[PDB]
């Protein structure tokens, strides 16, 4: 009597029951648990999501077309993780963590479950630190601090990957210097996108010499949906690394539309009934639990932080639809981008209006607090008023003036891309519509002052940009250096 | 009592008991985990199952793991002891300052008030804010809500009210986090450890602090705003004192129970809602009240999704 | 090896096999039928039963009929001599001429060119069309989509640039007619003929032409785009050369993937549409690609329903 092969026990090992649209029904398992990464003889692995009385829902994490009734599904004992490190750092990586560049295997050394809880109360401290993006409109009136997530909004090609593109390549200035604490390492979740348009993404972020701090997280459009569904999570704890020792990550989720949906078409093929516009009734939850993870720590937990910029898609411009208000009412803050502002030249299109910053000037340098501390509710009423006044007809001297100053401004806030600004220069250029002296200058030359300006001060001024940068402050002497500078030149510029 | 876990999806599990089936509302404790997992009996399914709600995370769950019926419901500390505490769901200190040395516990599920212990007197409270004041102002001892869709301002208010009324308060104050950001709860909590209307070096603390905030499962933000409730209900009875209870947002509630409301079997009602929408909301909203015994002082945000009001 | 048929409801026909059941996506032969009838695994239901979408109509099909597993995919004809031929979504002549003699065949199945396939190459292509040219220029080897609700011009436009940017390219084409107008292939190719970008008589027709009309059941239209884009995918590759791929109209395809959804068994998603909607298109449409080995220039038209864009 030979010994039985016991290798194949109802415990520890199921036999798939049916198999459609990347769910497998699976008889057995008894042990596992749920939410626990299961393995199919074919080498796939999947997610163990419904645990029932008489067999195992399990999500896919790819093609299904391998699996057939009857094969052997095993447990791994473990709840889904990600390799995780700062190996990742230069590389592009599917939703799993595995290498999709061509460029070998990551060496990774450590790993990390991607359902983490979002730190409590205790570990964390209030936002205080920059996170620069460089782009003027966004630094002064919707500052991010370090730690904050702040919702990127918009309809289709308004802008969204473009903030996001300039934040990453702003980080440079700070990734090449000496001072470790100011260094930002980033982090791109591709979701739902086509894999041309991230390619052309990464080629950008290699010219600009930045995909050395950037780890690239895709699951693209012709990836099965739990591995879409699994990206942004799986980014996040790419991102809690840094987050939990000493360092400051930025996590960019392009886009949480794209997301949503592949969520939902999960949760639909497991029978969950669905809820409001044939979403699951928990998508808030989706979201919520995903951005919660951004934080920032407290000097006892290392004094780290990780800032998300995740990114909504609307339809017909409208912010106030049921997913977007669900995301605005997670994050701290949102960059509202309008075509028909795009289209008219306010680029970056955002709406001051209808954008916040829930962190404010916590977030900002002392110096970009002086310029642009009472900027946004001006602007706000600078736009009322311009509507109210819009028939033309005997204004007093106060909302003239509102009237000049803020279409003024206005220039000052456009911006190209791919140059995201030192925030000094920010602050100089800032400085010189805010305090008046552009008044009198023809709203169309306003840019074109800007960038001679601009080009002269760098040139000419070091030493007045240094001292702000550094003491991160307009003092005393760096104002009256500053005002004799601006009211000679724009002179100058208007011979 | 003992029994085991039959089914797990999501934030419900089913467990199925031997011998005596655990009352709706009854807390029973899940064996096995390192830190403590409650689930709330929600239905008796027939068969000797109940369908249940978790208080936190299922990750991990296995058919067969063992669950113990506790004998009540969800019970916390409520007293002099939790105030210039954090607490969750479930009662846990979450500040890491130790045990909540309570003489008494309470179930965070009771009856409302009766009619006859209502009371009717009303004046004004001045909030020292303009709109308010004039337009439509706060009654001492009533029921504010402070209703906007997201990002409006709902919760710098309620910050401004606990800065102009809180501060200078006699008696004591709860607030409850529901569903919200777990930044602005550690915003508020070193806030009023500054201004010292929470005090972590002696007993002169004014405020219990009670979180269960938007990185939780929907379970711990469908009952944490009865913890918090409870509590207050305890100060305004147990000291008939004037108490004043901030919920930030009493929302996430109701959006909590839509969450788990289809894996309970409910056809939606409208708009994606549980049917029991109403009802739920009306014996929670029924015990956040004044009484003759003692005046709560209620404000609460109540967030309005898609900007909808009706 | 040879199922039987346990139930047919439209283009969804339910067979079971008493050994070795095929896998997803294999083509099944049904037998005695006149003309040959694939169906697509596409589930594996349980009890030895596999659902299979029908790539021709179902009538006259009886509960128990034998069904013969091909040991593949659907798969067609690839290469030279599909050039101034039409076929049909399994591949099939449909152009009177004879068979289409081919040393390749290629499943209509195939995973996406991966992320290192990618080219990132970046070119104009001008169309001599004032509008595009000036304010949404197309860009050679690019993926290019005509938006339109019934009537406005899709077809037009598609035409157009088949007269503007084809006439001269020194490559091969492929037009793919997906649930369009059947009378709309038969202008296409007499006007081909006329020109002689298709030859009757010589070696040297450079289009190739794929069609599964609005006369066909949802299992061939929603199959069809796949076949079209397997014959563009040989030339892309098996050639290394600048491919033209004209599609009218995708929409169609997920139309179709609308209509066997139900049949299916899947809960409806947004607007009545499958829960796949994205995931099908997915993977059919990042197959539409230049990669690293080669070009294709993709022209697609794109129907709105209801000329509503969301
Ligand atoms: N500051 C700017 N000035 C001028 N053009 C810009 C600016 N920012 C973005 N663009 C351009 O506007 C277009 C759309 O930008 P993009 O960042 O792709 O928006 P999106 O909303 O992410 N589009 P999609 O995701 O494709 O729906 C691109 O051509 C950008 O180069
Ligand atoms: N460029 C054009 N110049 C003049 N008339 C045009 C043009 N394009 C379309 N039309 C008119 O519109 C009709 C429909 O054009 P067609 O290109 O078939 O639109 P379509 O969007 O493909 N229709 P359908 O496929 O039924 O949704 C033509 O027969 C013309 O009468
Ligand atoms: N009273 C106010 N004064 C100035 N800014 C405000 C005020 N109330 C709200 N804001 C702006 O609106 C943002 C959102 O306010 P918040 O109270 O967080 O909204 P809600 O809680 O309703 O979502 C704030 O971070 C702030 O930038
Ligand atoms: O004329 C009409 C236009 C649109 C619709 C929408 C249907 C619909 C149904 C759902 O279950 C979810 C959803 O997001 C949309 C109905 C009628
Ligand atoms: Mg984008
Ligand atoms: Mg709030
Ligand atoms: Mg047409």
């Amino acid at each position: 009597i030979l010994g039985a092969d016991t290798s194949v026990d109802l415990e520890e090992t199921g036999r798939v029951l049916s198999i459609g649209d990347g769910i497998a029904r699976v008889h057995g398992l008894r042990n596992v648990q749920a939410e626990e990464m299961v393995e199919f003889s074919s080498g796939l692995k999947g997610m163990s999501l419904n645990l029932e009385p008489d067999n195992v829902g399990v999500v896919v994490f790819g093609n299904d077309k391998l699996i057939k009734e009857g094969d052997i599904v095993k447990r791994t004992g473990a709840i889904v993780d990600v390799p995780v490190g700062e190996e990742l750092l230069g590389r592009v990586v599917d939703a799993l963590g595995n290498a999709i560049d061509g460029k070998g295997p990551i060496g990774s050394k450590a790993r990390r479950r991607v359902g983490l809880k979002a730190p409590g109360i205790i570990p964390r401290i209030s936002v205080r630190e920059p996170m620069q993006t460089g782009i003027k409109a966004v630094d002064s009136l919707v500052p991010i601090g370090r730690g904050q997530r702040e919702l990127i909004i918009g309809d289709r090609q308004t802008g969204k990957t473009s903030i996001a593109i300039d934040t990453i390549i702003n980080q440079k200035r700070f990734n090449d210097g000496t001072d470790e604490k100011k260094k930002l390492y980033c982090i791109y979740v591709a979701i739902g996108q086509k894999r041309s348009t991230v390619a052309q993404l990464v080629k950008r972020l290699t010219d600009a010499d930045a995909m050395k701090y950037t780890i690239v997280v895709s699951a693209t459009a012709s990836d099965a949906a739990p591995l879409q569904y699994l990206a942004p999570y799986s980014g996040c704890s790419m991102g809690e690394y840094f987050r939990d020792n000493g360092k400051h990550a930025l996590i960019i989720y392009d886009d949480l539309s794209k997301q949503a949906v592949a969520y939902r078409q999960m949760s639909l093929l497991l029978r969950r009934p669905p809820g409001r516009e044939a979403y699951p009734g928990d998508v808030f939850y989706l979201h919520s639990r995903l951005l919660e993870r951004a934080a920032k720590m407290n000097d006892a937990f290392g004094g780290g932080s990780l800032t998300a910029l995740p990114v909504i898609e609307t339809q017909a411009g409208d912010v106030s639809a049921y997913i977007p208000t669900n995301v605005i009412s997670i994050t701290d803050g949102q960059i509202f981008l309008e075509t028909e502002l795009f289209y008219k030249g306010i680029r970056p299109a955002i709406n001051v209006g209808l954008s916040v910053s829930r962190v404010g000037s916590a977030a900002q340098t002392r110096a970009m607090k002086q310029v642009a501390g009472t900027m946004k509710l001006e602007l706000a009423q600078y736009r009322e008023v311009a509507a109210f006044a819009q028939f033309g007809s005997d204004l007093d001297a106060a909302t003239q003036q509102l009237l000049s100053r803020g279409v003024r401004l206005t220039e000052l806030l456009k911006q190209g891309q791919y140059s995201p600004m030192a925030i000094e220069e920010q602050v100089a250029v800032i400085y010189a519509g805010v305090r008046g002296y552009l008044d009198k200058l023809e709203p169309s030359k306003i840019t074109k002052f800007e960038n001679a300006f601009l080009s002269h001060v760098i040139s000419q001024h070091q030493a007045l940009l240094s001292k702000i940068r550094t003491d991160g402050k307009i003092s005393e002497e760096s104002d009256a250096k500053l005002k004799e500078i601006v009211t000679n030149f724009l002179a100058g510029f208007e011979a | 009592t003992t029994g085991r876990i039959v089914a797990v999806i999501g934030a419900v599990v089913d467990v199925q008991f031997d011998e005596g089936l655990p009352p709706i509302l009854n807390a029973l404790e899940v064996q096995g985990r390192e830190t403590r997992l409650v689930l709330e009996v929600a239905q008796h399914l027939g068969e000797s199952t109940v369908r249940t709600i978790a208080m936190d995370g299922t990750e991990g769950l296995v058919r067969g793991q063992k669950v113990l019926d506790s004998g009540a419901p969800i019970r916390i500390p409520v007293g002099p002891e939790t105030l210039g505490r954090i607490m969750n769901v479930i009662g846990e200190p979450i500040d890491e300052r130790g045990p909540i040395k309570t003489k008494q516990f309470a179930a965070i599920h009771a009856e409302a008030p009766e009619f006859v212990e209502m009371s009717v007197e009303q004046e004004i409270l001045v909030t020292g804010i303009k709109v308010v004041d004039l337009l439509a102002p706060y009654a001492k001892g009533g029921k504010i809500g402070l209703f906007g869709g997201a990002g409006v301002g709902k919760t710098v208010l309620i910050m401004e009210l606990i800065n102009n009324v809180a501060k200078a308060h006699g008696g004591y104050s709860v607030f409850a986090g529901v569903g919200e950001r777990t930044r602005e709860g550690n915003d508020l909590y070193h806030e009023m450890i500054e201004s010292g209307v929470i005090n972590l070096k002696d007993a002169t603390s004014k405020v219990a602090l009670v979180y269960g905030q938007m990185n939780e499962p929907p379970g711990a933000r469908a009952r944490v705003a009865l913890t918090g409730l409870t509590v207050a209900e305890y100060f305004r009875d147990q000291e008939g004192q004037d108490v004043l209870l901030f919920i930030d947002n009493i929302f996430r509630f109701t959006q909590a129970g839509s969450e788990v409301s289809a894996l309970l079997g409910r056809i939606p009602s409208a708009v994606g809602y549980q049917p029991t929408l109403a009802t739920d909301m009306g014996t929670m909203q029924e015990r956040i009240t004044t009484t003759k015994k003692g005046s709560i002082t209620s404000v609460q945000a109540i967030y309005v999704p898609a900007d909808d009001l009706t």
